[PDB]
């Protein structure tokens, strides 16, 4: 139900969150596989637009809550490159707005463990139009975890172990003891060369000296 | 550890006003410190020293009230007053607690040679990070020198964690993770100061501690150099399908 992406979409016209207009399967575009451009099926393909997402967590009691959302705006050829949390181009009422769309769509599929609700903002109406679920851990995950205090991959670990949402066992506090402090990014770094058209470099390394702190 | 864990509320609001009494009593410029003894009888505070400058364990109350110690020595000498946003810190009723954290100093201290360092060339250096720890160090590397002549500390390594416990685990499982080699380490010193039942669950005082391969490549190298004498003067195999088991 969260891979093909041609019965996913109704789901979240179902319990209230939109999604991008469009028409079903091949009977002002972009072409996804259930990529190019049009001038799978076919999405109403947005000028502008702001890649944000809610990450939940989900149990075997059947219960849900909303790990906040993350952005994933900046993208070479389409794909994530910088992945932000929370979203800064949103004010805390889009944002709690948001985040109650994703709480629904997470109820409607009975979700166990780690997995992503994801969507697309038009930076010229600044509205939101549901887009896929990652249903799984992401890459971005660790942009959660440090500013929500809350660690995702032992909470999946114990949420399969057998254990309720905001119970000592769990490691999953209640919703509003669920707090954003500050604000946190995650960019990769690859042995992708700028001065190479980024094609990555193999070798061996003779001297590593990371920055903490 | 920061907060400190064997403390109630109560504890925790009475050293915060001799704290503004004695910076009150000397006009105090930047961070500093004010350290009390406390009766594990009785539960009262006795003032020893002020140490008027950061520590060497600052570090475990950055990572749980969300404010840079370091920054606000900064704008605090700059001319900034306290609780502005360009002074770094917010107002007392602003800062408040958020989890629980722990440092271990990572040191050439040989757990198992009396506590002397080890010197010279480290030909290995992995650190530990991952969720909820944070590392100073940038001493200490692959290939580095570290002679005897100041503080042997390697890193500093600090776990933070959603509970108490989950602390200790989050440390004991970095302080595990750690590959170090060229000179000796109190890593297992601190492995076994972690896990003891008395860390655990707050039941120590100041007198815890006080009264608390190669073989393999050597063997091939002796046979590849000198040969197996049962076999070197005898017929050898074929130049050969190793076996394969079916």
């Amino acid at each position: 139900q969260l891979g093909n992406k041609v019965a996913a979409r109704n789901l979240a016209i179902s319990v209230g969150v939109p999604v991008v207009p469009a028409t079903e399967p091949l009977p002002p575009v972009m072409l996804k596989a259930s990529m190019r451009v049009i001038r799978v099926y076919l999405e109403k393909l947005v000028e502008r637009a702001r890649h944000v997402e809610s990450q939940i967590l989900g149990d075997t009691h059947g219960n849900v809550v909303h790990l906040f959302e993350r952005d994933c705006s900046v993208q070479r050829r389409n794909q994530k490159v910088v992945e932000r949390a929370p979203a800064p181009y949103l004010s805390e009422a889009q944002r709690q707005e948001l985040a109650a769309y994703s709480l629904k769509i997470a109820g409607a599929t009975n979700y166990i463990g780690a997995g992503t609700v994801e969507y697309l903002m038009d930076a010229d109406t600044g509205k939101f139009y549901f887009i896929e679920v990652n249903p799984r851990i992401q890459v971005e995950h660790t942009v959660t975890e440090v500013v929500t205090g809350i660690d995702i991959v032992k909470a999946q670990i114990h949420i399969l172990d057998g254990a309720a949402i905001g119970t000592p066992q769990s490691g999953v506090p209640n919703q509003e003891d669920i707090r954003l402090n500050g604000h946190a990014l995650q960019c990769r770094v690859t042995t992708e060369d700028p001065e190479h058209n980024f094609i990555p470099d193999y070798g061996r390394i003779t001297a590593y000296r990371s920055a903490s702190g | 550890r920061a907060p400190a864990p064997y403390l109630s509320e109560a504890q925790r609001q009475e050293l915060a006003a001799y704290s503004l009494k004695i910076a009150g009593a000397t006009n105090y410029i930047g961070a500093g410190t004010v350290e009390y003894l406390m009766d594990a009888d009785t539960g009262k505070f006795y003032f020893i020293e002020v140490n008027p400058r950061i520590q060497v364990e600052h570090t475990v109350t950055e990572v749980v009230t969300g404010i840079d110690i370091v920054k606000a020595q900064i704008h605090i000498l700059d001319g900034a007053a306290i609780g502005t946003p360009q002074s770094g810190v917010p107002n007392q009723e602003d800062i408040r607690l958020n989890g629980h954290a722990l440092q271990c100093r990572v040191t050439t201290e040989d757990p198992e040679h009396n506590f002397i360092p080890d010197y010279g060339r480290i030909t290995a250096y992995r650190s530990a990070s991952g969720f909820g720890i944070r590392l100073d160090g940038g001493t200490s590397y692959s290939g580095a020198i570290i002679t005897r002549y100041y503080d042997p500390l390697l890193v500093k390594v600090t776990a933070w964690a959603p509970n108490p416990l989950e602390a200790i685990s989050r440390m004991d499982r970095a302080l595990r993770e750690f590959r170090i080699r060229g000179v000796a380490t109190n890593l297992t010193f601190l492995e076994a100061i972690i896990g003891h039942p008395k860390f655990r669950d707050n039941s120590y005082t100041t007198r815890f501690i006080d009264t608390t391969a190669t073989k393999l490549l050597t063997y091939l190298a002796d046979v590849t150099v000198n040969g197996h004498p049962e076999a070197k003067d005898r017929p050898k195999p074929l130049e050969a399908a190793r076996p394969v088991v079916p």
